[PDB]
C-alpha cells in the first residue's frame, strides 16, 4: 500500500531530497508536481494523487538546528513538495532529547498523512548513523514509531559511515544507533561512504567533493530499490513480499548493494548478472557466505535465456554461499522507464544479505570498545552525563551488537539450526 | 467468391467429408471454407472477376488436373487471407487488444488483482449467488478505483458458479471483428485465470504470515524453540516462491514469441496456428494440463492454506495443543515435498 | 424528402420539445409559477378543480409567444394523503405532425405528468416551513429522503433519457422509424419511473411514506411551540420502519428485476 | 419572482455595484439597462422588465455620509439602475442611531418596490459587518425587516470582516451584528477578506490592492450562488428551495463558499467535484464536520457520467461529515451564458454548512473578550454612552453568540437530539 518516507538530519534530508527529484523526473512530474505534455505506471504508492494532478510526495522532512533544510526551500522543487509538514547537536544523546520535547508534533504530522492514505504499509527512513542530530532522533523516532504502529513495518536506508575514520564520539554515537536499530527496525539497507568513495575514485577523478557526487550514487541504488513497486506488473507488487526473502532471520536483516553499469553512462542477461557478483560492482567495504541473494534488471532483456542464463552462473559458482537457510539467489525482471536516457539499455542492482557486513559493525565496535577503555570522549557535557549518568545504555548496546557478531558468525557455521 | 449460402440444396455451416469427391484432397477441401466464411465478414470484390476468369478458364480446359484446380484456390487463399489480418492487426488492434487480455486476464496485473483479495476477503463461505455474486463484481470494479486504472472497464464481469473456489471471468469481444478469441479458447483461458488464481491468493497468506518479524519477534524475545512453529514458513516458502518465479518465465517467454510472432506473418489463418500454439504451450508447461504433478501441487497448496491457519488464531506466543495441528502439518510436507523428487526423476 | 420537409414546414423538432420543455415532462420557471398557485391553501375549494380558474392560471404561465393549445381542462377524477388525482393536462397537436404524437399516447404523457406535481407538491410542502427542536431533527430525516428521490427520477432517468432522444430522432430518416423511437422513448420513461410491472411491492412503499411527510407538515403550521403533540415518536418509529421496508424491497432487486434502474437508488446512504 | 437588493454601506454598495454590472454584461442588458444588440435568460427575477428601454434592476442603494454613492452616480450604468431611490460614523452604535430618523423615508422606498413588483420573493442585503455606517444601519434594517414582512425571508451576503486585525472597535461593533443576524436573518452566506486575500496571493501577485480585485472574487461568487434561480432550469428555480438542504436547523444559517476553478480565466464532472473538495478551492479561512453540503456546475457537463462520478466523490470520502443530519452531496447542473467567454467550459461553486466557521466567529469573540475586559475602547463617546449606558446589549449579545457557538460544537456532537 502506500509508504510515506521520513526523512530525517541534513545528510538524511539531502538524500530524500534528491531521491524524490530522481523519481520526478523518471515519473510524469515537473518541478511544480504538475503532469509534463510528455508524460503506465502505478504512482500511487511513492506519490499522493492531489485534485489537480500534483502528485505530491508524502515526505516528512524532520529539521532540527536547520542550515540545509532552508537550502531545501529556496529550490524550483519546493512546490513539489507541499504536505506543509516540516518543524523547527552533534552527540547522539544531543539529538535524542531535543526529539523527545517535540515528539508529539512531529507525531501529529505522521498522524495527518497516515489519515490522507488509504492504507499504511511502511515507514521508510533516510537514516544518518552517528549522523549528529541525525542519530538520536532517529533512534528516539524509531522506537515510538513500532509502539504506536507494531502492525506496521520499518525500513532504514542506513548511510553507515566510514569515512576511514570529524567526530571523536562517532563510535560511541553509531553504537546507540545499531542497538536501537537491531530491536526496533524489520529491515536495514546499509550503505558505506568509503565503499562509495572508492567506487568514486574508480569510476571518476573526484575525491575532494565526495559528498556532492555520492549523493547520486546513493540515489541510484534508492530509486532502483523500489522500481519493482513503482511500476506495474505481477512482479513482487508489493513491499512486504520482497522483504521476506531478502531478510531470513528476525535478527539479521541488514542489506549489501551492487549495481552492474557503475559506469551506466547490447549486453544479454548471462553478462550483467556475472558482472555484478564480482567485487568491483559492490558497494560495500574464517569462511565467510551470503544468506540469501536476489536480482532485479531493467532494461532490454530477452525472456528465453533467463533460465539458461540463471543455470549459467550457477556452474561458474561467482558467489559463493553455505548457510543455514537452503535460500536461492532470485532472476526479477522489471521496465526501464520512457523519456530518460536508455543508455546502458540492460543496467540491473543486487540486494543481498550477507556475513561480510557484520565485519564492517565490529570496526566501530573496535573503535567504541578502544575509545571506552580511554574513557578519550565521554563528553560528559552535561546533557551526555544527566541524560545518561550510569552510561550503561552503551554497555547494554554493547552486549546487544555483539550477539549480533555473534549470530552472524553462528550463519557461518552448519547449526545456525541451534541458537545463534 | 460471392459468398452466396447454399449455392444449392443439400447432397456457420462447415465440411459434408462424406460427399467429398476422392480425388479433391481432404486438405484442398478445408482451404475453401476459410476463403469463404471470411467473405461473409474485402480487395476480393476488386479484383473478383479477374479471379472468375482464370475459375472461367478452369471451366473451358477439357481435362481435371489437381495440380491446375489448387494453384487458383490458392491463389483466392492468398488474397482473402491476407485480408483479414491485413485489418485485424491494424484496425481491430489485434496487437493491443492483447495486452489487455493479459493484463486482467493472466494476473499481468499487480494492483488490480492484489488490492482485490484484500478487500474481498470476506467471500470465503459457500455461496448461492444470492449476495456475494453481485459483491465481487462490486469489488472489482472499486478495486481499480484507488490509483487510476479508470477508463472504459466497463466490459470485465466476474461470476460465480469455496467462496474463492470459483471467479470464472468473463470478457465481452466485438464478434464480426473478432473471430481469433472464440467460445472455445476463452474457456481454455479461463481455465489458466483460476489456476494461476490459487498461487496468487496462498502466496499473500505467506507473505502475511511473516508477522513473526512484524510482531511476535519485534521487541519481544518471547520463547525460542519452547515456543515457535519451527519456523517451517521458510520451506513452505520456497515450494510456493519457487513456482511464482517458474510462472514468470512460462508466461513471460511465450507472450515475447507470440507477439513478435504476429508481427512478421501477413495470413490471418497462420496468425491463428501462433495463437493456437500460444495458449497450448502456455498450459503443459505451466502443469496446469491435468497431470499427476499438478495434483500433487494442489495438495501442497492445500496443505499450505491449513498452515496459515493455525498461525492465523494462535495470536500471542502460545501453544494451544498447537503442537498436534504443526506435526499432522510437519510430517505431511515432507512426505509430499518428497513426491517434488518425481520431477527429479 | 418527407422528414426534411416536416422539420421545416409542419415543424416536428418544435412540437416534440414543447410537449417536453414548460409541459408534462419538465416544469421549467413556467410551471413554478402554476402549481405554486393551485398548491395554496388561502382562497382554496376543497378540490379547486374550477376548470375556467385552472385554465385561467395556465394562461398566465404560458410564458411564450406562442401560448395555445394548451388547456388544463380535463375533469379531474372523481386517498391515504390529499392524494388528490386529476388535474389532467391535454395538448391539441395538427394532423400534419398527428401522425406521430397519438391520442392514444397522450396517456402515457399525462401518467408521468401526476407523478412529478406529488413529488414538487411533497418537497414544496417541507420546503415551505421556516421535542419543539426535535421536530426540527426530523424536518432533516426527511427532506433528505424525498429530495433524494425527487434528484433520481426528475434527473437521473427522465433528463438523461431526454438527451438520447433529442439526439437520435435528428438521424433517423422515416415516417415508422420516428414512431418506433418515439414508442421506445415512452415505453422507456413509463417503465424507469416506477409505475409499471410489480405496484403494492414496491410503488405503495414510496406512496405512504410520501403520505407521512404530507401528514407532517399537514399538522404543522408557522409560528408558536404549543403543537401538544405526542406522537412525534410514533410518526418517527412509522417513518424509520417504512423506510426499513422500502430499502430491503429496492435490496429484493438484487436476486432479480431491473436492477440498473434500482441499484442506483438502492444506495439512498440509508440512515 | 423577483428579489430586491437591499445594499447598504460604501463596502456593501461596492459590492451591489459590481454584482448587478456583473449580470448586466452575463444577460442581455448594456450600460444604459437599454437591451444588448446582440440579444433564453430570463431577465424578470433580477431586473425590472418594462416596455421601457431601460430594464432597471431592483437595487436598493442607501448613503450615509456619503462619498462613494457618489461615485456610483458618475458611472455609464448610472442609467441602468433607476428606480430613483437613493436616500441621505464608524461606530455600530453610531450606524443605528442615524437608521432610526431616516427609518420611515427608507422603509416607504422599500415599499414603492414591493407595490411595484408582482411578487417579491425576499430582499438582499449586501452586507458589511463591523462595516463603520454599513453596520449598526444593517442591523436595525434587519430587524424591521422581518416584523414588516414576517412570511418573507431575508438573507445576507455577509462580508465578515478578516484582515489579520484599522477599527480598534471592530470586535464590538461585529458582536453586535451577529446577536440581530442570529435571530433576524433567515440565512447568511459567509465571506472572509482574510481567506479571498490569501487567494489573491495565491492566484495574483496582487498584495496592496487587496479590495478593488477581491470585488471581482466577490462577485464571481454572488452571481454564481444565484445562476440556478437566474437561468430557468427543471430544479432550483426558487431560491428557498435552494438553500432548504444546507440550513437543516434555523441558528446554524452560515453558508461556507468555494469556487473549482478559482482561474477560470476538457474537465470532467468526477475531476470538478472533486477539487471543489480540496481547501484551496474553499475561500473561508474536537472533531469538526460538515451539517449538509451541496454543489452547482455551469459548464460542458455529460449527464451519464453523474452518477458514477456521484459515486466516485463517496468513495474518495475526501469530504469528512458526521452531522446530527442524515445530509448528503448533492448534484445539481446550470447552463453557462453565451456571449461571455467560455473558458474553463466546466467550472463549478459550493454552497455548504461547516462547523469550522463557528471558529472564525470566536476568533472576533476572543478579541472582544480580550478588549472587554481592558475596556481600550468603550468609545464612550455620548452618542455610544447615551445609546447604550448599560452597555448590556454587547453582553446580551455575547450569551447570543456563545449559545450560537456552543450549538455548533453541540451539532458535531452525536446528540443535536438534546438543546444544542
Ligand atoms: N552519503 C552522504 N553522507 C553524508 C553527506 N553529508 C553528510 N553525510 C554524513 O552525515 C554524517 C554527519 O552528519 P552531519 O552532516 O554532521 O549532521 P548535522 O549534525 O546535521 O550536521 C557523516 O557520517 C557523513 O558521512 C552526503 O552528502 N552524502
Ligand atoms: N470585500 C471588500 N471589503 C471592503 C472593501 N472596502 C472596504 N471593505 C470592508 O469594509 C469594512 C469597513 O467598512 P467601511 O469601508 O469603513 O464603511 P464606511 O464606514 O462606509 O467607510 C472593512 O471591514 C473592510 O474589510 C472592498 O472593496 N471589498
Amino acid at each position: 500500500r502506500e509508504i510515506i518516507t521520513l526523512q530525517l538530519g541534513q545528510c538524511g534530508n539531502q538524500i530524500g531530497f534528491e531521491f524524490w527529484k530522481q523519481l520526478c523526473a523518471e515519473h510524469g512530474i515537473s518541478p511544480e508536481g504538475i503532469v509534463e505534455e510528455f508524460a503506465t505506471d502505478r504512482k500511487d504508492v511513492f506519490f499522493y494523487q492531489a485534485d489537480d494532478e500534483h502528485y505530491i510526495p508524502r515526505a516528512v522532512l524532520l529539521d532540527l538546528e536547520p542550515r540545509v533544510i532552508h537550502s531545501i526551500l529556496n529550490s524550483p522543487y519546493a512546490k513539489l513538495y507541499n504536505p506543509e509538514n516540516i518543524y523547527l547537536g552533534n552527540n547522539w544523546a544531543s539529538g535524542f532529547s531535543q526529539g523527545e520535547k517535540i515528539h508529539e508534533d512531529i507525531f501529529d504530522i505522521i498522524d495527518r498523512e497516515a489519515d490522507g492514505s488509504d492504507s499504511l504499509e511502511g515507514f521508510v527512513l533516510c537514516h544518518s548513523i552517528a549522523g549528529g542530530t541525525g542519530s538520536g532522533l532517529g533512534s528516539y523516532l524509531l522506537e515510538r514509531l513500532n509502539d504506536r504502529y507494531p502492525k506496521k513495518l520499518v525500513q532504514t536506508y542506513s548511510v553507515f559511515p566510514n569515512q576511514d575514520e570529524d567526530v571523536v564520539v562517532q563510535p560511541y554515537n553509531s553504537l546507540l544507533t545499531l542497538k536501537r536499530l537491531t530491536q526496533n527496525a524489520d529491515c536495514v539497507v546499509v550503505l558505506d561512504n568509503t565503499a562509495l568513495n572508492r567506487i568514486a575514485t574508480d569510476r571518476l577523478h573526484i575525491q575532494n567533493p565526495s559528498f556532492s557526487q555520492i549523493n547520486q550514487l546513493v540515489s541510484t541504488i534508492m530509486s532502483a530499490s523500489t522500481t519493482t513497486l513503482r511500476y506495474p506488473g505481477y512482479m513482487n507488487n508489493d513491499l512486504i513480499g520482497l522483504i521476506a526473502s531478502l531478510i531470513p532471520t528476525p535478527r539479521l536483516h541488514f542489506l549489501m548493494t551492487g549495481y552492474t553499469p557503475l559506469t551506466t553512462d547490447k549486453t544479454t542477461v548471462l553478462d550483467v548478472m556475472r558482472r555484478l557478483l564480482q567485487p568491483k560492482n559492490v558497494m560495500v567495504s574464517t569462511n565467510h557466505c551470503y544468506i540469501a541473494i536476489l536480482n532485479i534488471i531493467q532494461g532490454e532483456v530477452d525472456p528465453t535465456q533467463v533460465h539458461k542464463s540463471l543455470q549459467r552462473i550457477r556452474e561458474r559458482k561467482l558467489a559463493n554461499f553455505i548457510p543455514w537457510g537452503p535460500a536461492s539467489i532470485q532472476v526479477a525482471l522489471s521496465r526501464k522507464s520512457p523519456y530518460l536516457p536508455s543508455a546502458h539499455r540492460v543496467s540491473g542492482l543486487m540486494m543481498a544479505n550477507h556475513t561480510s557486513i557484520s565485519s564492517l559493525f565490529e570496526r566501530t565496535c573496535r573503535q567504541y570498545d578502544k575509545l571506552r577503555k580511554r574513557e578519550a570522549f565521554l563528553e560528559q557535557f552535561r546533557k551526555e552525563d544527566m541524560f545518561k549518568d550510569n552510561f550503561d545504555e552503551m554497555d547494554t548496546s554493547r552486549e546487544i551488537v555483539q550477539q549480533l557478531i555473534d549470530e552472524y558468525h553462528a550463519a557461518t557455521r552448519p547449526d545456525y539450526i541451534s541458537w545463534g | 467468391l460471392h459468398g452466396l449460402l447454399l449455392d444449392q440444396h443439400e447432397e456457420q455451416f462447415s465440411l459434408r467429408v462424406e460427399i467429398l469427391p476422392s480425388y479433391i484432397p481432404v486438405r484442398v477441401a478445408e482451404k475453401i471454407l476459410f476463403v469463404g466464411e471470411s467473405v461473409q465478414m474485402s480487395i476480393l470484390k476488386n479484383q473478383e472477376d479477374t479471379f472468375a476468369a482464370e475459375l472461367h478458364r478452369l471451366k473451358q480446359q477439357p481435362l481435371f488436373s489437381l495440380v491446375d484446380f489448387e494453384q487458383v484456390v490458392d491463389r483466392i487463399r492468398s488474397t482473402v487471407a491476407e485480408h483479414l489480418w491485413k485489418l485485424m492487426v491494424e484496425e481491430s488492434d489485434l496487437l493491443g487488444q492483447l495486452k489487455i487480455i493479459k493484463d486482467f486476464y493472466l494476473l499481468g496485473r499487480g494492483e488490480l488483482f492484489q488490492a482485490f483479495i484484500d478487500t474481498a476477503q470476506h467471500m470465503l463461505k459457500t455461496p448461492p449467488t444470492a449476495v456475494t455474486e453481485h459483491d465481487v463484481n462490486v469489488a472489482f470494479q472499486q478495486s481499480a478505483h484507488k490509483v487510476l486504472l479508470d477508463d472504459d472497464n466497463l466490459l470485465p464481469l466476474l461470476h460465480l458458479t469455496s467462496g474463492w473456489a470459483a471467479l470464472g471471468l468473463s470478457y465481452k469481444v466485438q464478434w464480426p471483428l473478432h473471430i481469433l478469441f472464440t467460445p472455445a479458447v476463452l474457456e481454455k483461458y479461463n481455465v489458466v485465470f483460476k489456476y494461476l488464481l490459487s498461487v496468487r491468493r496462498v502466496q499473500a497468506e505467506l507473505q502475511h504470515c511473516w508477522a513473526l518479524q512484524m510482531q511476535r519477534k519485534h521487541l519481544k524475545s518471547n520463547q525460542t524453540d519452547a515456543i515457535k512453529w519451527r519456523l517451517r514458513n521458510h520451506m513452505a516458502f520456497l515450494v510456493d516462491n519457487l513456482q511464482y518465479y517458474l510462472q514468470v518465465d512460462v508466461l513471460e517467454s511465450q507472450f515475447s514469441q507470440l507477439l513478435h510472432q504476429i508481427n512478421s506473418t501477413r495470413d490471418f489463418e497462420s496468425i491463428r496456428l501462433a495463437h493456437d500454439h500460444f495458449l497450448s504451450n502456455l498450459l503443459a508447461q505451466s502443469f496446469i494440463l491435468l497431470k499427476p504433478v499438478f495434483h500433487c501441487l494442489n495438495e501442497i497448496l492445500d496443505l499450505c492454506h491449513s498452515f496459515c491457519s493455525l498461525v492465523s488464531q494462535n495470536l500471542g506466543p502460545l501453544d494451544e495443543r498447537g503442537a498436534a495441528q504443526l506435526s499432522i502439518l510437519v510430517k505431511g510436507f515432507s512426505r509430499q515435498s518428497s513426491l517434488l523428487f518425481k520431477i527429479l526423476s | 424528402n418527407l422528414m426534411q420537409t416536416l422539420k421545416k414546414d409542419y415543424r416536428l423538432v418544435e412540437y416534440l420539445q414543447a410537449m417536453r420543455n414548460f409541459f408534462l415532462m419538465e416544469g421549467g420557471d413556467t410551471m413554478y409559477d402554476f402549481y405554486t398557485s393551485i398548491f395554496d391553501k388561502i382562497r382554496e375549494k376543497e378540490t379547486w378543480q374550477n376548470v375556467s380558474f385552472l385554465n385561467v392560471q395556465l394562461q398566465e404561465a404560458v410564458g411564450q409567444r406562442y401560448p395555445e393549445d394548451s388547456s388544463r381542462l380535463s375533469i379531474s377524477f372523481e386517498l391515504p394523503v390529499h392524494i388528490l388525482d386529476g388535474l389532467t393536462l391535454s395538448y391539441k397537436v395538427p394532423w400534419p405532425v398527428d401522425i406521430v404524437i397519438s391520442l392514444e399516447c397522450q396517456k402515457i404523457y399525462n401518467q408521468v405528468f401526476l407523478l412529478l406535481l406529488q413529488i414538487k407538491w411533497a418537497k414544496y410542502s417541507l420546503d415551505v416551513l421556516l421535542q419543539i427542536h426535535r421536530m426540527f431533527l426530523l424536518r432533516v430525516k426527511l427532506m433528505h429522503f424525498v429530495n433524494s428521490l425527487h434528484n433520481y427520477i426528475m434527473t437521473r432517468i427522465l433528463h438523461s433519457t431526454g438527451l438520447e432522444f433529442q439526439h437520435q430522432v435528428e438521424e433517423a430518416k422515416d415516417l415508422d422509424q420516428l414512431i418506433k423511437i418515439h414508442y421506445r422513448y415512452l415505453s422507456t420513461i413509463h417503465d424507469r419511473c416506477l409505475l409499471r410491472e410489480k405496484v403494492s411491492f414496491v410503488k405503495e412503499a414510496i406512496m405512504k411514506v410520501l403520505n407521512l411527510a404530507l401528514m407532517f407538515a399537514d399538522g404543522w403550521q408557522a409560528g408558536l411551540g404549543t403543537w401538544r403533540m405526542e406522537s412525534i415518536e410514533k410518526m418517527e418509529s412509522d417513518f424509520k420502519n417504512c423506510h426499513m421496508f422500502l430499502v430491503t424491497i429496492l435490496n429484493k432487486a438484487v436476486c432479480r428485476g431491473s436492477f440498473p434502474h434500482l441499484e442506483s437508488l438502492a444506495l439512498s446512504l440509508m440512515a
